[PDB]
This record gives C-alpha cells, sequence and structure tokens, in this order.
C-alpha cells in the first residue's frame, strides 16, 4: 500500500 | 484551452470516442488502449488526459497520482431542485444475482458454483464479492472458490476465465474490454441470463436495465425480473426490487480521473462537453449523446444523467471512502 503499481 | 485527449478502452469505445471527437470539433480527441490499466498508463505518460473509471481503478490510478475530476451522477433517488452537476452522488448498490429457478442457491452455498464478474479489480464485480468471500473463508485462494468463472482480466487459461467467451470470432477470450461478450456489468449479467454462470456480481441498476423490455438486445429482450433473485449476506434471497435491503455494499460512483496536472482543464472541457452532449444537452439526441451507446456502457454508463462536480476537492481515498479503501487494501494482500 504505497507504490504506484506500474 | 487546449484539446483533451480521452482514452478509449477497446475498439467500440474508440469508435464512440471518435464520433464524439468529430462532434466536438477536435476539442476532444482520442487515444485508445486494450485495457483500462493500459489507459491509466497512457495518462501517466501524458499521452492521454483522462477517462472514466470504476472505483477499483480509481484506487489503482490514485496510487499513481491520478485524481477524481467529476463523478457519474444518475437518476437521483430523492427529489432535488439541485442541478444534477451540483448534486452529491449517492453511490450504486453492488449485488449478487442468481436465477430464481436455481432454487438451492444462497450466499452461503456459493462454493463450487459458476461465477460471472464484470472484470478483475472492479468494485461490484470483483473487489466487493471476493473481499467478502476471502474474509468469510479465511483464505486468499479466491482463484479456487468458484469451480469456474468469467472474470475478464484473469489468466485466460485459468478457471477464472473458463466461462468467458471472447468476441465474434472467439478471439480475445477474457480480455477486459467490451470485445469480451461477458465483460462489464451487462456482459456479466448476460453470462447469468444465458445460464453460463450460477451468479453474477453486478450492480442493482444492471438487472433493471436489461430486463422487462428495458433492453431490446436479443439476449435480454425476453428476460423478466421475477426470474431473478438477489443474494443477501444473511443467507436469504429476495426479489430484485429489494436491493436496498439485500446488497453486498454501496459502491462509489465511477468518476473521470486525470493527471492532477490537467485536472482543472479536463474539468473545464467536460462541463462544456456535457452541456453539448449530455442529457438534454444542446446536441443530444440530434447530433450525439455522450451518455448513450445502447446499453453497452461505452466511455460512460448509459444511465448517467450527468457528470457532477465533487464537493470538497477530494483525494482518491476520500472519494472512495476509507471503508472501501481498506477493503481493497486487504484483498490485495492476497496477491
Ligand atoms: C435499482 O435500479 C433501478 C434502475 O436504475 C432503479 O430505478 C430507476 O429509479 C429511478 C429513480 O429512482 C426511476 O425513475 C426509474 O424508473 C428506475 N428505472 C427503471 C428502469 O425502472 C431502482 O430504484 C434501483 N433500486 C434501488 C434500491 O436503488
Ligand atoms: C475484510 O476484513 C478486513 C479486516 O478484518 C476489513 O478491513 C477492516 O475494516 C474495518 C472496517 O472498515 C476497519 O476499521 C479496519 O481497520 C480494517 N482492518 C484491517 C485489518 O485492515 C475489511 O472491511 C473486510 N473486507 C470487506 C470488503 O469487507
Ligand atoms: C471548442 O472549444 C472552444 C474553446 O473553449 C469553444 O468555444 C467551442 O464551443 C468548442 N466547440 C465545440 C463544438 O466543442
Ligand atoms: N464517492 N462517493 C460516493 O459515490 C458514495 C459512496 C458512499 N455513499 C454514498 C456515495
Ligand atoms: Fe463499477
Ligand atoms: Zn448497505
Ligand atoms: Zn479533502
Amino acid at each position: 500500500l504505497e507504490a504506484c503499481a506500474f | 484551452y487546449t484539446r483533451v485527449v480521452w482514452c478509449a478502452v477497446g475498439p467500440e469505445e474508440q469508435k464512440k470516442c471518435q464520433q464524439w471527437s468529430q462532434q466536438s470539433g477536435q476539442n476532444v480527441t482520442c487515444a485508445t488502449a486494450s485495457t483500462t490499466d493500459d489507459c491509466i498508463v497512457l495518462v501517466l505518460k501524458g499521452e492521454a488526459d483522462a477517462l472514466n473509471l470504476d472505483g477499483g481503478y480509481i484506487y489503482t490510478a490514485g496510487k499513481c497520482g491520478l485524481v477524481p475530476v467529476l463523478a457519474e451522477n444518475r437518476k437521483s433517488s430523492k427529489h432535488s431542485s439541485l442541478d444534477c452537476v451540483l448534486r452529491p452522488t449517492e453511490g450504486y448498490l453492488a449485488v449478487a444475482v442468481v436465477k430464481k429457478a436455481n432454487e438451492g442457491l444462497t450466499w452461503n452455498s456459493l462454493k463450487d458454483k459458476k461465477s460471472c464478474h464484470t472484470a478483475v479489480d472492479r468494485t461490484a464485480g470483483w473487489n466487493i464479492p471476493m473481499g467478502l468471500i476471502v474474509n468469510q473463508t479465511g483464505s486468499c485462494a479466491f482463484d479456487e472458490f468458484f469451480s469456474q468463472s468469467c472474470a475478464p482480466g484473469a489468466d485466460p487459461k485459468s478457471r477464472l476465465c473458463a466461462l468467458c467467451a471472447g468476441d465474434d470470432q472467439g478471439l480475445d477470450k477474457c480480455v477486459p474490454n467490451s470485445k469480451e461478450k461477458y465483460y462489464g456489468y451487462t456482459g456479466a449479467f448476460r453470462c447469468l441470463a444465458e445460464d453460463v454462470g450460477d451468479v453474477a456480481f453486478v450492480k442493482n441498476d444492471t438487472v433493471w436495465e436489461n430486463t422487462n423490455g428495458e433492453s431490446t438486445a436479443d439476449w435480454a429482450k425476453n428476460l423478466k425480473r421475477e426470474d431473478f433473485r438477489l443474494l443477501c449476506l444473511d443467507g436469504t434471497r429476495k426479489p430484485v426490487t429489494e436491493a436496498q435491503s439485500c446488497h453486498l455494499a454501496v459502491a462509489p460512483n465511477h468518476a473521470v480521473v486525470s493527471r492532477s496536472d490537467r485536472a482543472a482543464h479536463v474539468e473545464q472541457v467536460l462541463l462544456h462537453q456535457q452541456a453539448l452532449f449530455g442529457k438534454n444537452g444542446k446536441n443530444c439526441p440530434d447530433k450525439f449523446c455522450l451518455f448513450k451507446s445502447e446499453t453497452k456502457n461505452l466511455l460512460f454508463n448509459d444511465n448517467t444523467e450527468c457528470l457532477a462536480k465533487l464537493g470538497g476537492r477530494p483525494t482518491y481515498e476520500e472519494y472512495l471512502g476509507t471503508e472501501y479503501v481498506t477493503a481493497i487494501a486487504n484483498l490485495k494482500k492476497c496477491s
């Protein structure tokens, strides 16, 4: 729950 | 002003987007991708400005810095002298739907049945039901709860795609765009109507718009609401007239998102665009209707009355609401 999933 | 580049998902949204582009006098132009995720990538790259997203995608895009601009607002339940654009959005009801004739089926007997989901990662068709199911079964093996499913976006060779049918030619089986016969709200409900699946996870609004003549489409034109039942969380079954007391959750309305960068300009143009092609819009139905595409829900849900302004300049988390946000968080722990 933090990094942009791309 | 400059142009706004809309991102269409799949060839049918592309074609509709191009009609709109033409009618807007290139004020709106189009970029097209094979999936919503791909469209979110184009926007992030700055090649596209915006698109309308389901809550589950608003979450994805939000983690990436994209922001809610305007939300879809439909036929207000209550009486409101307030213009549609200013009215608060009410959220839609996520429901699990089955055939009345499928007599033994309740929420408590869903294990090993066949499921129809709008698409992986979406609010009503996916996040809500699997979140609920993972929690109740105390297992992250949501890929093995149902014997077979059509969940556009899952591995095409997996059980989750087994029930998906692809396009006219049987190509693109399980892709998450309208080419997949059982994609999205209507496609998942069709999956159920044709008895490919035992239950469909859509929203209340979908049952009504495709039954009792509300849809002239060949697969739906003869469907009747009495033949369908909603599955409540307490194990009971109810007529599709009781969604208010038999839904899985209330879901945040789809919303247009864009780069924080372009949020203001995107909002400008859309307000003007709907004044032109929206409901009672200057050029709708005469020249083009942004919110129509024949129950196919292209670019925007067909039941959309207008795109409404968002009170409180909300973050994607505030737009989605903390409850739904944690719901998604927990479900993603599973992967
Ligand atoms: C579930 O969906 C249907 C259709 O979207 C809702 O009925 C629409 O409701 C409006 C305003 O409340 C009526 O003016 C329309 O006539 C209804 N549509 C149709 C096709 O009948 C229905 O109220 C919804 N149920 C709940 C609990 O929200
Ligand atoms: C599944 O259960 C999880 C965790 O039990 C839920 O997440 C919790 O939500 C409550 C109610 O909103 C919050 O107060 C808690 O802080 C959350 N806890 C955790 C562990 O994160 C989630 O609501 C459930 N999933 C769904 C969709 O119902
Ligand atoms: C195009 O954009 C300009 C500038 O905002 C506006 O004046 C005009 O009405 C738009 N035309 C159409 C058809 O959208
Ligand atoms: N984003 N907000 C909503 O759509 C909404 C969410 C929950 N209840 C009412 C409205
Ligand atoms: Fe949705
Ligand atoms: Zn409720
Ligand atoms: Zn805020």
